[PDB]
RNA sequence: ACUCUGGUUUCUCUUCAGAUCGCAUAAAUCUUUCGCACUAAAGAUUUCCGUGGAGAGGAACAACUCUGAGUCCAAUUUUUUGAGGCCUUGCUUUGGCAAGGCUA
């Protein structure tokens, strides 16, 4: 009644190897260690690739939820509890 | 043999008479309810068992039918109520009670919402969405109607009854639209084509009627008239079935003789003994030309036609 | 330790087989009354 | 709120352009009360494209621009309380 | 709000802000349109599909969403 | 119900704010709200012109911060 | 066709569905007192004899349908033979499990007070009839007469109030559902 | 927040029940064991006392509590906007797309 699903499955894919897209266009390939109800996307060990095709090594990002496009989460999460 | 099943083989296991026999649309398994109270779910090939039972019907089941989808099974009962069933794991998914008499028809709309339009005893013909389990539409006939159908685009319910009439009601005009007059007795049971244009009539004039259902209109709709159908003292609710390729009709008879006519030749082309009593419903296989017909000797009788 | 469990029965009861019968009738007694009754029941039985 | 005026519109034929440009010309079928139109027998034109046929379209509401009603509208009877 | 209930699990198709095309299976939503969707394939334009997987697309950048195809066995 | 962002990870750490406009930005974390407006001290500008400019203790609007990279070890 | 034969037809259809559908075409006594009172003070052997083999069943529902020391009179359903040859006793003795283990602490109660307050107890003489006399006829002298108190333990109003009101019945509650 | 089930009690029948069917406990018979069998144990069967469940049938009064079903949000973080306009190439399906640079 409260908090929503992908919310749930956002929380579910923490830990994981998540790659979430931002608004301008850069790729974070990474995992995952906080997220909030607020898409706020603390991640770590962080594979970049920005809009030209180059990629960096960040050790440690937190993502502000409103800039993220989509997160592509493992598809483990395709079997967790709140999918059913 | 033109068939997968065996020939003539019997089913056995109706407790009394059975008063209507529907075929599943997917052709492998089969449907007979009667004055049991109580639906036999047959196998329709291999040994023909008796895979599933549904009880729930606290009187006689008048008129089983089956929509296309074949997965739920509408049943008019006579006590007073309609059941709605499913057939894989079997349990009655509904009551719909609104009549006040004895329920004597009822028919699945197939082709848009699930709609069960039912007669009953009363007079009134009432419409049944499932969702709403409630009364839609009651189109107040004065006399008993003994069988019901919608046609092909579900949007207009055609009762026949003892009113000697056939009587078509429209869903939007909410008016008897015309009275296919020319029976001389109760009107006992209607079965409408898989192609929808054509609708078979038996009444206990001992005669057989085809009616054209459709909007192109020729000012007197009885084409064809069969004979050699008889109805007796018994007078039960003798119904009919149409063959999925339209070209054999088949309506239940009072002498214990499966009825089959060529739509075209206007001839008998089937007279099957076996039974022993008053037929009440005769029913076709969808794929293949296989024949049960129900009747009030406690038995089945399934076989290849062709 | 001897307890072996109750085996599976019909569930036949002896005196609604009797009350169906038309030799019993039922009616509401005291105790004391059946009491007497039973022993001098027995008695005659025991005499005949 | 006007939005309650667009759920009394259930089973009309309207076109929306979005603010992508897109044109969607259907029947409406379900709004929410965020404007989140739900649509059927769909002739989308998505701008600088061909015009395609669908059965079933779905707009979130913010991405709406405005609507389009036709002619035969009684919103006399539509926006009362 | 039943009308996207009845999309559950049918193969979606949704046109994004950017103009990108998420093809997915439609598993879950909420009040802001935050859809999952798994198995998801996004097409561009020059096509080309692009296999993604398990896709949490934020509800800001969702425009319009639309059945490709019946729900899978 | 605004939950604050979960940054006591990141106070008192380098971090490189990303800002919208393609914009960049380099500081020390100092804290924040719900909003995730942060404030930082020995903030550095760090344009795309290549010159870096430091300004001190400057507040940051939380709308238009895309994206922290914390420098330092956390 | 007509429509006094279109009513007639309905009539006669009317009155044909609704017997053969009908629900009844679909696919115990209590005696007085007195009647068995009667029966016993009077008294085709067969019956009789066949009967009176189930004589044992008669004795075991009478002693396990006993009234408990808290009851004065405990009247007990009765199936007995026409011909007067058994009466059983036709209850099981159904007794809520804590108002029976309460009816008898309380009996233990009162019995230690009463062995405490009768110092010189009296027992029954064994057997309390002799043996060349007849059993009593029940109505003669045992039917109008009052018995003396039970046993039933004095239950204060305050901390037994719960319980007071039922708890001396025979069947206590049995009425309420 | 509007509508349709199902009730409860009692009497009886039928079948299943190795589940403390019994929060209690009998008896008979057979076999075995030792004594030398009420004062003794084992195993098995049976009968009794008398259960639970399901199904069915009657008859008494309750009929929508319950078990279900059908039936107040424009100010950062999502749904009341950073949106719109210019330049080069690859192809133009000469509509324009894709990438980048911009300007606001």
């Amino acid at each position: 009644m409260s908090i929503g699903v992908p919310i749930k499955v956002l929380h579910e894919a923490e830990g994981h190897i998540v790659t979430c897209e931002t608004n301008t266009g850069e790729v974070y390939r990474g995992k995952l260690i906080e997220a909030e109800d607020n898409m706020n996307c603390q991640m770590s060990n962080i594979t970049v690739t920005y809009r030209d095709g180059r990629v960096a090594q960040l050790e440690q990002v937190y993502i502000r939820g409103s800039k993220i496009r989509f997160l592509i989460l493992p598809d483990m999460l395709k079997n967790a509890p709140m999918l059913k | 043999r033109c068939s997968s099943l065996q020939p003539i083989m019997l089913l056995s296991g109706h407790e009394g008479e059975v008063y209507c026999c529907k075929f599943h649309p997917n052709g492998s398994t089969l449907a007979s309810a009667g004055f049991d109270r109580l639906i036999l779910l047959w196998n329709v090939y291999g040994d023909c068992d008796n895979y599933a039972t549904l009880k729930g019907h606290s009187g006689a089941v008048m008129e089983l039918h089956y929509n296309t989808d074949g997965s739920m099974l509408f049943s008019a009962s006579t006590d007073k109520t309609v059941a709605v069933w499913d057939s894989e794991t079997g349990e009655r998914v509904k009551r719909l009670k609104g009549h006040t008499s004895f329920v004597n028809s009822c028919y699945p709309a197939r082709r848009g919402p699930q709609l069960v339009c039912t007669g009953s005893d009363d007079g009134t013909v009432k419409l049944w969405d499932i969702r709403k389990k409630a009364a839609i539409q009651t189109f107040q006939n004065t006399y008993q109607v003994l069988a019901v159908t919608f046609n092909d685009t579900s949007d207009q319910i055609i009762s026949g009854g003892i009113d000697n009439d056939i009587k078509v009601w429209d869903l939007r005009q909410n008016k008897l639209t015309y009275t296919m007059r020319g029976h001389a007795d109760s009107v006992t049971g209607l079965s409408l084509s898989s192609e929808g244009s054509y609708l078979l009539s038996n009444a206990m004039d001992n005669t057989v009627r085809v009616w054209d259902v459709r909007p192109f209109a020729p000012k007197e709709r009885c084409v064809k008239i069969f004979q050699g159908n008889v109805h007796n003292f018994e007078k039960n609710l003798l119904r009919c079935s149409w063959s999925p390729d339209g070209s054999k009709i088949a309506a239940g008879s009072a002498d214990r003789f499966v009825y089959v006519w060529d739509t075209t030749s206007r001839r008998i082309l089937y007279k099957l003994p076996g039974h022993a009593g008053s037929i009440n419903e005769v029913a076709f296989h969808p794929d293949e030309p296989i024949i049960i017909s129900a009747s009030s000797d406690k038995r089945l009788y399934m076989g290849e036609i062709q | 330790l001897k307890h072996r469990p109750p085996k599976a029965q019909k569930k036949r009861y002896l005196f609604r087989s009797f009350k169906a019968t038309k030799f019993f009738q039922s009616t509401k007694l005291d105790w004391v009354e059946v009491g007497l009754q039973v022993c001098r029941q027995g008695y005659n039985m025991l005499n005949l | 709120k006007l939005v309650r005026f667009l759920m009394k519109l259930s089973h009309e034929t309207v076109t929306i352009e979005l603010k992508n440009g897109t044109q969607v010309h259907g029947t409406i079928t379900g709004v929410d009360v965020s404007m989140n139109t739900h649509l059927k027998a769909v002739k989308m034109t998505l701008k600088n494209r061909e015009p395609v046929q669908l059965e079933t379209l779905s707009i979130r509401g913010n991405n709406i621009r405005y609507f389009i009603l036709p002619d035969s509208l009684p919103l006399d009877t539509l926006l009362v309380d | 709000s039943s009308k996207m209930l009845q999309h559950i699990d049918y193969r979606m198709r949704c046109i994004l802000q950017d103009g990108r095309i998420f093809i997915g299976t439609f598993k879950a939503f909420d009040k802001h349109m935050n859809l999952i969707l798994c198995d998801c394939d996004e097409f561009r334009k020059r096509e080309e599909k692009r296999v993604l997987g398990l896709v949490l697309l934020r509800g800001e950048n969702l425009v319009s969403m639309t059945v490709e195809g019946p729900p899978p066995k | 119900k605004a939950h604050p962002p979960e940054l006591k990870k990141f106070m008192d750490k380098k971090l490189s704010l990303k800002l919208n406009g393609g914009r960049h930005v380099q500081g020390i974390l100092r804290g924040f709200d719900p909003f995730m407006n942060l404030v930082i001290d020995e903030c550095v500008e760090m344009a795309t012109s290549g010159q870096q400019n430091n300004i001190g203790m400057v507040v940051i609007r939380g709308n238009s911060i895309i994206m922290l990279e914390a420098l330092e070890r956390v | 066709m007509s429509e006094e034969k279109l009513q007639e037809k309905a009539r006669k259809w009317q009155q044909l569905q609704a017997k053969r559908y009908a629900e009844k075409r679909k696919f115990k006594e209590d005696m007085p007192p007195e009647h068995v009172r009667k029966i016993i003070r009077d008294h085709d052997k067969r019956v009789y004899l066949g009967a009176l083999k189930y004589m044992p069943h008669a004795v075991l529902k009478l002693l396990e349908n006993m009234p408990m020391p808290w009851e004065q009179i405990r009247d007990v359903p009765v199936l007995y033979h026409i011909t007067g040859a058994i009466s059983f006793v036709n209850e099981i003795p159904w007794v809520i499990e804590p108002v029976y283990i309460s009816q008898w602490g309380s009996m233990w109660i009162m019995m230690r007070r009463e062995k405490r307050d009768r110092r010189h107890f009296k027992r029954m003489r064994f057997p309390p009839f002799d043996d060349e006399e007849p059993p009593l006829d029940y109505a003669d002298n045992i039917l109008d007469v009052e018995p003396l108190e039970a046993i039933q333990l004095e239950l204060d109003p305050e901390e037994d109030a719960p319980v007071l009101d039922w708890f001396y019945d025979h069947q206590p509650l049995r009425d309420s559902r």
